[PDB]
């Protein structure tokens, strides 16, 4: 039922405008408030502002003088617009639905980088299960997502077909400037070679979307 | 009466709240706010919230009346003689009130599935009348307050019906409400060429009959109109409902009917893409119909597809309910308290204009200060005209918008 | 301008224990209303916050009847008893009785746990990655509870300098377990030239054991 969903553009440069979008489903935004969270990478929540029904509009007076906050009731949107953006803003945007002065409902967030740098999309290797590895017990198995700039980056396994025994390590930055990931999974050792599982990447900012199998020779 | 259109400020604004029951100090929402004023007297109504304002724990609804007389400064005040308070406040929605011999009928929608607006396919139309005595008789017995539920509406083929607008009118023995109608739009025929896009380039031919609902997939439209109701006849009261012509028409909104110098006069609110005032003298009232002024000055903050000065139809339900008195017919000159921003509620100003022209305006709070709902009826005391206006402002203090009520007196003089 | 300060930055804890967090505000969080709008929040990991207490004391709904907040004054704590797995990751506190709305710095709920051993893989690099011209090996340690770990990397018996870079997960929400990949990059040519790669792991719950 109820859901908050941000478009965001993942990558703005600096000095530049942000535009994020929230498309809200479930309810109707002329009976709920509507403010704008961020967190940066390590910093607590922040509070940007809020959108009243009626129109009425309150923000945080840092942000006062280059943010501004509307929507569109007919299209169950709300709408985040910050100017003259900067390094320090860079972090994930929260389209947030208010209750008595609390936020009961969250969206799934959008993460924003502020970088010259333009995109890049990743390299998916497999990361195949070791052929010693024997006698019924756990065997292990991955992908390698690597080179891609844009922070934001999602595996699942078989379209999420299996989310058990699943690790995704947090993305590292390398020395140029590209991140790279590890995600794996163990899986019974007497599956190998029977069943097939699926890599699936998703890169919003690059719109990449890659699909790899993990297979020994 | 100045009619000179000037930029020094001749209009010097005085603040009358503190007669009427608004307690400041507590931090309580004050919202949903009526004001009516007719023959000397005033009806006034809020509702009380404790937190947020849109989603707040509703603490008490007040419906009053008393007499709208000199403070001794010779500046108008309100002064309450009657107060009605609901068991549950949570259920009364969409007073509206109008005055007739020393009563003072004030017509609610109640409602256990909220704002019926926004619940509509789920309410089950439910009105209910509170009359109130402006001068109360001791122990006299029903005189002093008296409810009624009404269980006799005439809609016709409309689905339901519901008072919609802070104020109504009287003739002879009969009142008129302002109101809406519920209609299902497989029911509504609307013939998408009438819809002008001819200089709008963005726009397509239907959304004008999209605009009739709150979505353009909207089970209902909204027809305004007036809710009848005859005080000469007997038995249960029957309400019938008349609707508004389709002349100019635009998605029915909270809307004010009043007599000003003999004649009637209608406010609709703009919440749908016209965004220019609607307001006018009636024609007629049975068959309702209202002349539109032909005004290109005054418009309402928009919010972003429809914003202010849009002219051209889309598909949107935005706006805020910012109404007009007029003054004088002749010129056709009319006092009104408007926001000064294209996209959001904030800076309102008071002002005197005519159709095309802003005779002289005087701003209500500094520029920051967001405002929303402003309410404004004239009247003529002690052969002067005065004009007082309700107007929702937001305190920084308590993250809470409470109503502040200010009289003007209009200057017969420009220079000064 | 009202500073919301939390006390422990980390609280590690026991399942079936009690776990208590501090929030100091910098001045009164007091409303005109008379009510104090202090609440909780619970952000797990990869997860948006989810609201947990408002109005200092009542409990969200859905919100289990242990998590308990009480608070006077500038001074107010959240107490969770009979810890469980699921209730880990950040909590906060804020404020929305002032008008910047104040959230606090976190507490990050570390559960503690009996000493579990990691299981160790050794990955060869892909033969598609090759081709690019660059060469990474990696090593996963899964499953292991005490979070300090050791990874060298030995190439033909040569321990390894900073050529290697390392990832930890969050706590496992289930078993309160952490897991590591340590991936060593290389240029091709190094690759080919040594035919040893090997991952040496050390943790309390094994005696140094290598793989490869
Ligand atoms: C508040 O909004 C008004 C009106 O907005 C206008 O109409 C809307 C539906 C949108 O399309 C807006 O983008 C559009 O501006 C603004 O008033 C208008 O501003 C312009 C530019 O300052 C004025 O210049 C005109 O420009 C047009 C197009 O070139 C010409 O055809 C005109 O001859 C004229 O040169 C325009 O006169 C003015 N109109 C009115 C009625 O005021 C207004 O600027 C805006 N205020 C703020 C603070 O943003
Ligand atoms: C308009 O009012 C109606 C009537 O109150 C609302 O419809 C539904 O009302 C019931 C309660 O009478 C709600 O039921 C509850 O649902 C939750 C799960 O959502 C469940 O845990 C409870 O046990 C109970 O069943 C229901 O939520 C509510 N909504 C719907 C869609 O059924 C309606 O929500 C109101 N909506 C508006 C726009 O005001
Ligand atoms: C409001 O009602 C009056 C009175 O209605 C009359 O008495 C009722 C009990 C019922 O029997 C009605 O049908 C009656 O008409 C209306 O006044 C009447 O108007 C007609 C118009 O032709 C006139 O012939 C009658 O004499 C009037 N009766 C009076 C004045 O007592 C009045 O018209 C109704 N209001 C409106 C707006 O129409
Ligand atoms: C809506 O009204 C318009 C009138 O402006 C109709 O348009 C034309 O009406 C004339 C009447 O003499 C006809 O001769 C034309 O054929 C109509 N169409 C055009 C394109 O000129 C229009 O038909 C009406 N809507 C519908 C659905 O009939
Ligand atoms: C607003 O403008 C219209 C168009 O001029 C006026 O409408 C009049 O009546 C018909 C429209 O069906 C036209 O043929 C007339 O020429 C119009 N002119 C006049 C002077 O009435 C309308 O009168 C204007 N303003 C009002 C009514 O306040």
């Amino acid at each position: 039922q109820v859901q908050l969903k941000e478009s965001g553009p993942g990558l703005v440069a600096p000095s530049q405008s942000l535009s994020i979008t929230c498309t809200v489903s479930g309810f109707s935004l002329t009976s709920y408030d509507i403010s704008w969270i961020r967190q940066p990478p390590g910093k607590g929540l922040e509070w940007l502002g809020v959108i009243w029904t009626g129109g009425v509009t309150n923000y945080n007076s840092a942000f006062l003088s280059r943010l501004s906050i509307s929507k569109d009731n007919s299209k169950s949107q709300v709408f985040l617009k910050m100017n003259s953006l900067q390094t320090d803003d860079t972090a994930i945007y929260y389209c947030v639905r208010e209750g008595d002065w609390f936020f009961d409902v969250w969206g799934a967030g959008t993460t924003v980088t502020v970088s010259s740098a333009s995109t890049k999309g990743p390299s998916v290797f497999p990361l195949a299960p070791s052929s010693k590895s024997t006698s019924g017990g756990t065997a292990a198995l991955g992908c390698l997502v690597k080179d891609y700039f844009p922070e934001p980056v999602t595996v699942s396994w078989n379209s999420g077909a299996l989310t058990s025994g699943v690790h995704t390590f947090p993305a590292v930055l390398q020395s140029s400037g590209l991140y790279s990931l590890s995600s794996v999974v163990t899986v019974p050792s007497s599956s190998l070679g029977t069943q097939t599982y699926i890599c699936n990447v998703n890169h919003k900012p690059s719109n990449t979307k890659v699909d790899k199998k993990v297979e020994p020779k | 009466i100045c009619l000179q259109k000037t930029t020094s400020t001749i209009l010097k604004p005085r603040l009358i709240s503190y007669t009427l029951p608004i307690n400041t100090r507590e931090g309580v929402c004050i919202t949903d706010p009526l004001l009516a004023v007719d023959n000397g007297f005033f009806a006034y109504s809020h509702l009380e919230k404790i937190g947020s304002c849109t989603r707040g724990i509703a603490k008490q609804r007040i419906i009053g009346v008393g007499e709208v007389l000199d403070r001794g400064d010779k500046v108008p005040s309100m002064f309450m003689t009657n107060v009605w308070t609901p068991p549950n406040p949570s259920t009364i929605h969409h007073c509206s009130s109008t005055y007739h011999e020393d009563f003072y009928y004030t017509l609610c929608a109640v409602s256990h599935v909220g704002d019926p607006i926004l619940n509509s396919t789920s309410w089950t139309e439910s009105l209910s009348l509170i009359r109130l005595a402006v001068r109360p008789k001791s122990d006299s017995g029903d005189y002093n307050q008296k409810y009624i539920a009404i269980t006799k509406v005439e809609r016709g083929k409309y689905d339901k019906v519901m008072p919609y607008g802070p104020s109504g009118i009287k003739q002879g023995d009969t009142l008129y409400f302002p109101a809406v109608g519920f209609l299902p739009r497989t029911e509504f025929q609307y013939n998408d060429s009438n819809c002008p896009i001819i200089h709008c380039k963005y726009s397509k031919a239907e959304n004008c009959r999209l605009s009739m609902g709150v979505n353009s997939k909207s089970h209902y439209i909204l027809r305004s109109g007036l809710l009848k109701y005859n005080l000469s006849l007997g038995g249960d009261i029957i309400l019938q409902f008349i609707e508004i012509a389709d002349n100019r028409l635009t998605i029915g909104s909270p809307s004010k009917i009043y007599n000003s110098l003999g004649q009637p006069v209608f406010y609709q609110a703009s919440y749908s893409w016209d965004t220019m005032i609607k307001l006018g003298d009636v024609d007629t009232v049975d068959p309702l119909r209202v002349q539109w002024r032909n005004n290109s000055v005054i418009s309402r903050p928009g919010q972003s597809q429809c914003p202010r000065f849009n002219v051209c139809p889309e598909v949107c339900w935005e706006g805020t309910y910012n109404d007009a008195f007029l003054i004088d017919r002749l010129n056709w000159v009319s006092a009104g308290v408007y926001l000064n921003s294209n996209q959001t509620a904030e800076n309102p100003v008071f002002a005197v204009f005519k159709d095309n022209e802003i005779l002289y305006q005087v701003p209500l709070a500094e520029d920051d200060t967001n405002a929303q709902k402003t309410i404004t009826d004239c009247f003529l005391l002690e052969n002067v005209i005065w004009c007082i206006s309700l107007v929702e402002i937001y305190d920084t203090g308590d993250n809470v918008i409470r109503p502040k009520l200010f009289a003007v007196k209009i200057p017969a003089q420009c220079s000064e | 301008d009202v500073l919301m300060t939390q006390t422990p930055l980390s609280l590690p804890v026991s399942l079936g224990d009690q776990a208590s967090i501090s929030c100091r505000s910098s001045q009164s969080i007091v409303h005109s209303n008379g009510n104090t709008y202090l609440e909780w929040y619970l952000q797990k990991p990869g997860q948006s916050p989810q609201l947990l207490i408002y109005k200092v004391s009542n409990r969200f709904s859905g919100v289990p009847d242990r998590f308990s907040g009480s608070g006077s004054g500038t001074d107010f704590t959240l107490k969770i008893n009979r810890v469980e797995a699921e209730d880990l990751g950040l909590y906060y506190c804020f404020q929305a009785s002032h008008v910047p709305y104040t959230f606090g710095g976190g507490t990050k709920l570390e559960i503690k746990r009996t000493v579990a051993a990691p299981s160790v893989f050794i990955f060869p690099p892909s033969d598609e990655q090759l081709k690019s011209g660059t060469a990474s090996v990696v090593c996963l340690l899964n499953n292991f509870y005490p979070r300090e770990a050791k990874v060298q990397w030995k190439v033909d018996n040569a321990l390894q300098s900073g050529n290697s870079q390392e990832s930890v997960t969050e706590q496992d929400s289930k078993d309160s377990t952490y897991s590591l990949s340590s991936t060593l990059t290389l240029s091709k040519a190094d690759y080919e030239k040594h035919k040893l790669y090997a991952c040496e792991v050390t943790h309390q719950g094994l005696s140094s054991p290598v793989t490869k």
